């Protein structure tokens, strides 16, 4: 049901909301999407991590060139 | 033991405990540290879940 | 917290029964909780303590 | 071959989260590549155990109690309520309840909190 897939991404981003995991819903419903296919959910944070911590990285590094 | 809680009793002293929270990065201490008194039996007639929970909201404030 | 422990305290020295010292630390619980903002009413008041000691501690830092 | 298809739909997947993350929106750039083949490597390559639906579930605990020794009562419940409902939502590919996805997801926010006690 169609409504209920839309409760379950509204849970999931309240979830991330109240842990300020600075999750959107699209990454969010992304990692869902991911984890339904089977992808191991720490291999998903692994990658969501590093990802992160480069972007964090990437824009520090511009910072201090701009 | 470098302050005058080392001078409680063992029972009362070893009821008394360092709770952590489930670790976040960015978390501070202050977030996640916690005194909490475990209450069991007869007692926990008294200090239900509710009162421990209430007492351990007051410790960690 | 000090207040309403000791009022718990008094009130389980003073029960006549189980079910009144339960109820008596139960009501000492809930004062404490209350008071230290730890209570569901004083939810508010709880998160605008953490708020100014989330600024206190920016500003020791 | 649909192994063929689901391979190429993780990697797909992995690579618009790099996207949606990294800000990494050109597929050229070897920063977003590297991106690319490191999600692709955990993701088939992994050594990761399968997701434990009762750690989830202690995880949103210890949060709630995090919150609660905060006395953010709301937050505690908030939380508490968020994770039952996700893990007894249907996920959009599954639609059974409390699947390893759910737990999946809830692990991942997990990972992902920061310091859910002292947010609002």
């Amino acid at each position: 049901n169609l409504n209920a897939v839309r409760e379950t991404m509204d849970v999931l981003l309240e979830i991330s909301r109240i842990l300020n995991t600075g999750l959107d819903m699209e990454t969010l419903s992304i990692c869902v999407r991911l984890c339904e296919q089977g992808i191991n959910p720490e291999a998903l944070s692994s990658v969501i991590k590093e990802l992160r911590k480069a972007t964090e990285a990437l824009k520090a590094a511009e910072n201090m060139t701009s | 033991r470098a302050t005058n809680a080392q001078f409680d009793s063992p029972e009362i002293l070893r009821r008394l405990d360092v709770r952590l929270l489930e670790v976040s990065p960015g978390d501070t201490g202050w977030d996640v540290f916690s005194l909490d008194y475990h209450v069991d039996g007869p007692i926990a007639t008294v200090f239900t879940r509710e009162c421990m929970s209430h007492y351990l909201r007051v410790f960690n404030f | 917290l000090e207040c309403s422990w000791d009022e718990l305290w008094n009130k389980v020295q003073q029960a006549q029964d189980l079910d009144h010292i339960i109820a008596a630390h139960e009501v000492f619980l809930d004062t404490i909780i209350s008071r230290c903002l730890l209570d569901s009413d004083s939810r508010a008041l709880l998160n605008q303590l953490r708020a100014v000691f989330d600024q206190i501690i920016e500003l020791q830092n | 071959p649909p192994w063929s298809r689901l391979d190429a739909q993780q990697e797909r997947d992995v690579r618009e989260l790099v996207r949606g993350v990294a800000g990494l929106q050109d597929e050229a750039d070897p920063n977003f590549q590297l991106a690319l083949n490191f999600a692709w490597s955990n993701f088939r390559f992994h050594r990761f155990l399968d997701v434990n639906s009762h750690k989830i579930e202690k995880t949103i605990e210890g949060i709630y109690e995090k919150f609660v020794i905060h006395s953010d009562l709301s937050k505690a419940a908030s939380w508490k309520r968020l994770t039952e409902e996700f893990l007894n939502a249907p996920l959009p590919s599954i639609k059974e309840i409390k699947t390893d996805a759910h737990y999946s997801i809830l692990s991942l926010l997990l990972c992902l909190s920061d310091s859910p006690s002292n947010s609002s």
